[PDB]
C-alpha cells in the first residue's frame, strides 16, 4: 500500500474484473467475471475443500468446478458472489484495506437504478470504503480517447451500448443496448463446429472457443462470395492447435461467427446489425452534428483486439450515410484497459474529491442520496 | 385403470364446461346490458354537463346587464 | 386407439374449458366495473340536473330583476 | 353486401385503421397498422408459409415475424403493403368489393401533397373504386363533436397535431404538428423500465408496454411532489400481471410516462409541453376569439382514452391564460371512432355525391384533378 491515502480505481466491466490504485498507469488486478464452485460434496481431507474460487484460481480448476456468471447482462444474480469476489480483488490481489482508500467504479451503461441502491447499500454495509463515486463506462472510455465528441460503441461480454456523447454531453434519447455480445458469439461458434462434427457444452470448451476466437477469426470484407471462395480455399483455411494436441482446423467459420451481429437474422433478432444501432443512434439527434459524429465515432471493448471491425465499420457506415465527409475511426491499442485509465484520470485532479459520497451522506439520506449524488 | 380417469376426467370436464359455459352467455348478457346503460348515461351527462354550462354563460349575462 | 380419440376429445374440452374461464372472467370484471360506473354516473347525473334546476331558479329571478 | 350501393368509410388513422360501410354506426373491421413478416425462410411444407401477415392474425403470429410499420409518423415506406392490407380489409375483413361502392377516406392532417398524388394514382390503377373524396381528421372529429368552433388535438400513434377551427373554417396558419405520439410513450417507458430492471427490445414488449400505458397510467396532478411522495406509496404504487405470470409493479412511472409530453425537456425536445402548443397555436390567431377557443378545446384519438389529460389540460390552459372565463374540455366515450362515424355523416346527406371523384376526372386531368378537386 501507498502511504498516501490515494483512491482506489476499480472497472467492474461485464466480462472482466480490472482494480488498482489512483495515479497508476494499468489495473494491478485483472481477472475474467467467472466464478467456480465445487461441482460435488467433501468426503475427502488434507487440502483444498473450499467454497469459492475466484480468478487464477479457478481458471486453473475450471474443469472440476461448475462455472457460473454473477452478472450476465448486467443482471445480478448473487451480491454474496461479488462481496467474495471483492473481498479477493482488495485483499489477496490488491493487497489493500477499503477502509482508507475511496473507491472510484465504473458501471455498464444504464444499470437498473434498484441496482444501483441495493449494491450501493450493500457495499456500505459491509465494506468501510471511506467515500464513493461510480460513473458509466461510456464518459470513461470518452476520457480514455480525450476528445468531448463522439459516439462510443461498448462491446461487452454481456451487451453492446451504442452512446452519442457531442462536446462531452450525454445523449440518452440516442442510447441503445444490444443483447448481442461475447456469450452470443460462443454459443453461434458453438452451433457451427457442432455442425463440423465436435460437440460441446462445458464452459472450458467455452473458453477455448472464446480464444479461438481472439486468435484466428476474420471479419469478412465480403460474406457469401468469401464462403463461395472459402469452398476450398487450403490457404485461406486455417487451423489450430487445442491444448490437448488435436489439430483443429476452421475455414469460412473465422468470419461466419461475427457476422452473425453484423446480419443478427442468422439467428433471429428482430435488430439489425450494429452499424444500423449506430446509424438510428445518429439520426435520432439533430442532423447538423451528425457528420461529425461519422467522423467522429469510437468503439471501446476487449472485443475490439479482433480485427475487421474498423474496415467493415467505415465502408458500411458510408454506404449508409453520403459519402461526402471521411469517417474514420479511432482505437488506442489495449483499450479495454482505457475505461480504468479514466478512472485514474478522474482521481488524477484535484475537484474530483469535491463529490466523493462519503458515508455521513448515505448514513442521513440512506441509499437515495445517490439520486441526488451522482445524477 | 388409465381409461376409467379418462372417462372420469372427461364427464368432469364436460359438466364443468356447460357450467363455464352458461356462465359465460349471463356474463355476455350483462356485460351488453351494462354496457348499452353506460352509454346512454354518458350520452345523459353529457347532455347535463353542456347545460350547466349554458347556465353559467346566461348567469353570467344577467350579472353584467343588472351591473 | 380409441383411447387416443377420447383423450383428443379430453384434451379439446380442457382448453375450451380453460378459454371459457378466462373470457368468463374478463367478461365479468368489464360488467361489474359497467354497473358500478352506471351507478355512480346515475348518481353524478342526478347532482348535476339539481345543479342545473338551481341554476333555472336563479336565472328566472334574474331575468325579472333585470327586466 | 348491402342490396343498396351506398359508399364505404374507411378511416386510416395513424395507429389504427378502420373501415365499414355508410349509414353504419361504428367501423366493422378495426385492426392495428402493424405489420408482420417472416422471421426466417422457407423449408417447411403442409401449413402457413405466407409472405404478408395483417390484422388479428400478425397479432397472434407476433412472435415469428418482423413487425413493421408501413406507416410511421406519416411517411410512407411500402405501398405494396397498404396494397396488401387493403385488400385484406375489403375481401376478407369488409367482404366487399370496391367496384361497386366509393371510398370516403381520412389522412393523417397536412400529409403531403406528393404523397396523396401518388397514394390516388396506385389506388386508381390497382383497384377499381367508382368514386373518391379524402379529408383531413381534424374536421372529421369537429363532425362527430358536431360544433363548428373549437381546437382539435389529435393525439395519433406518430403525430399529435393542433389545429384551431372557428365556426367551422380551417387555420392552417395557426396549425401545428409535434413529433411525440405513442412510439415516444412506448419509448420512454421502455428506458423507465430498463432502469427499473426489465430491459426489452422487441415489439411484443412494446405491445405490453403500451397495454400498460392503457391500464396502470397516471397523469400527475404535481409532479416532483408526487414522484416525493411515491418514494414508498405502497398503497400508490400498482402493479401488473403479465401474460406469463410474472407480477411486474410500476409506482412513479405510472404518471412519469405521460408527463414526458408535457415537459419534453426530459428527452431532449426544443418544444415545450402540447399545452405550450395548444396557447401558441391559440395567440397566432386574432386575440378575440380566443376565448372561444379556450372555452371549446376537443381532444381526439385513442390515448384520449387514458385518464388525467382533462384536469391538466384547463389547469395548465388557466394558468397560462387569464381566469375569468371558464374552460371546459369536451370528449365523448369511444372517440377513436368518432372520425368514422363523421365519414358516415358524410355520406349522410344528399349533397355529398355531387363532389365524389369519379373515375374518369382522373382519367382526364390525371392525379393533379384532386389539386382542383378536394381544395
Ligand atoms: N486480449 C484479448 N483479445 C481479444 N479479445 C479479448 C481479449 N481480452 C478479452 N477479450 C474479450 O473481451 C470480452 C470481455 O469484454 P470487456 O472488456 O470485459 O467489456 P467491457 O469493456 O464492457 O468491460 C471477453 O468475452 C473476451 O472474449
Ligand atoms: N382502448 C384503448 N385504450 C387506451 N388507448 C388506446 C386504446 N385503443 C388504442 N389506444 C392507443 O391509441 C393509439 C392509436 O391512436 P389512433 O386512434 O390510431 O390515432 P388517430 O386518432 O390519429 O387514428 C395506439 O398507440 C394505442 O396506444
Ligand atoms: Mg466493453
Ligand atoms: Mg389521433
Amino acid at each position: 500500500d501507498e502511504d498516501e491515502t490515494t483512491a482506489l480505481v476499480c472497472d467492474n466491466g461485464s466480462g472482466l474484473v480490472k482494480a488498482g490504485f489512483a495515479g497508476d498507469d494499468a489495473p494491478r488486478a485483472v481477472f475474467p467475471s467467472i466464478v467456480g464452485r465445487p461441482r460435488h460434496q467433501g468426503v475427502m481431507v488434507g487440502m483444498g475443500q473450499k467454497d469459492s474460487y475466484v480468478g487464477d484460481e479457478a481458471q486453473s480448476k475450471r474443469g472440476i468446478l461448475t462455472l457460473k456468471y454473477p452478472i450476465e447482462h448486467g443482471i445480478i444474480t448473487n451480491w454474496d458472489d461479488m462481496e467474495k469476489i471483492w473481498h479477493h480483488t482488495f485483499y489477496n490481489e490488491l493487497r489493500v484495506a477499503p477502509e482508507e482508500h475511496p473507491t472510484l467504479l465504473t458501471e455498464a451503461p444504464l444499470n437498473p437504478k434498484a441496482n444501483r441502491e441495493k449494491m450501493t447499500q450493500i457495499m456500505f454495509e459491509t465494506f468501510n470504503v471511506p467515500a464513493m463515486y461510480v460513473a458509466i463506462q461510456a464518459v470513461l472510455s470518452l476520457y480514455a480517447s480525450g476528445r468531448t465528441t463522439g459516439i462510443v460503441l461498448d462491446s461487452g461480454d454481456g451487451v453492446t451500448h451504442n452512446v452519442p456523447i457531442y462536446e462531452g454531453y450525454a445523449l440518452p434519447h440516442a442510447i441503445m443496448r444490444l443483447d448481442l455480445a461475447g456469450r452470443d458469439l460462443t454459443d453461434y461458434l458453438m452451433k457451427i463446429l457442432t455442425e463440423r462434427g465436435y460437440s460441446f457444452v462445458t464452459t472450458a470448451e467455452r473458453e477455448i472457443v472464446r480464444d479461438i476466437k481472439e486468435k484466428l477469426c476474420y471479419v469478412a470484407l465480403d460474406f457469401e462470395n468469401e464462403m463461395a471462395t472459402a469452398a476450398s480455399s487450403s490457404s485461406l483455411e486455417k487451423s489450430y492447435e487445442l491444448p490437448d494436441g488435436q489439430v483443429i482446423t476452421i475455414g469460412n467459420e473465422r468470419f461466419r461467427c461475427p457476422e452473425t451481429l453484423f446480419q443478427p437474422s442468422f439467428i433471429g433478432m428482430e435488430s439489425a446489425g450494429i452499424h444500423e444501432t449506430t446509424y438510428n443512434s445518429i439520426m435520432k439527434c439533430d442532423i447538423d452534428i451528425r457528420k461529425d459524429l461519422y467522423a467522429n465515432n469510437v468503439m471501446s471493448g476487449g472485443t475490439t483486439m479482433y480485427p475487421g471491425i474498423a474496415d467493415r465499420m467505415q465502408k458500411e457506415i458510408t454506404a449508409l450515410a453520403p459519402s461526402t465527409m471521411k469517417i474514420k475511426i479511432i482505437a488506442p491499442p489495449e483499450r479495454k484497459y482505457s475505461v480504468w485509465i479514466g478512472g485514474s484520470i478522474l482521481a488524477s485532479l484535484s475537484t474530483f474529491q469535491q463529490m466523493w459520497i462519503t458515508k455521513q451522506e448515505y448514513d442521513e439520506a440512506g441509499p437515495s442520496i445517490v439520486h441526488r449524488k451522482c445524477f | 385403470k388409465k381409461l376409467k380417469g379418462t372417462e372420469d376426467e372427461l364427464d368432469k370436464y364436460s359438466e364443468a364446461l356447460k357450467d363455464a359455459q352458461e356462465k359465460l352467455e349471463l356474463a355476455e348478457k350483462k356485460a351488453t346490458d351494462a354496457e348499452a346503460d353506460v352509454a346512454s348515461l354518458n350520452r345523459r351527462i353529457q347532455l347535463v354537463e353542456e347545460e350547466l354550462d349554458r347556465a353559467q354563460e346566461r348567469l353570467a349575462t344577467a350579472l353584467q346587464k343588472l351591473e
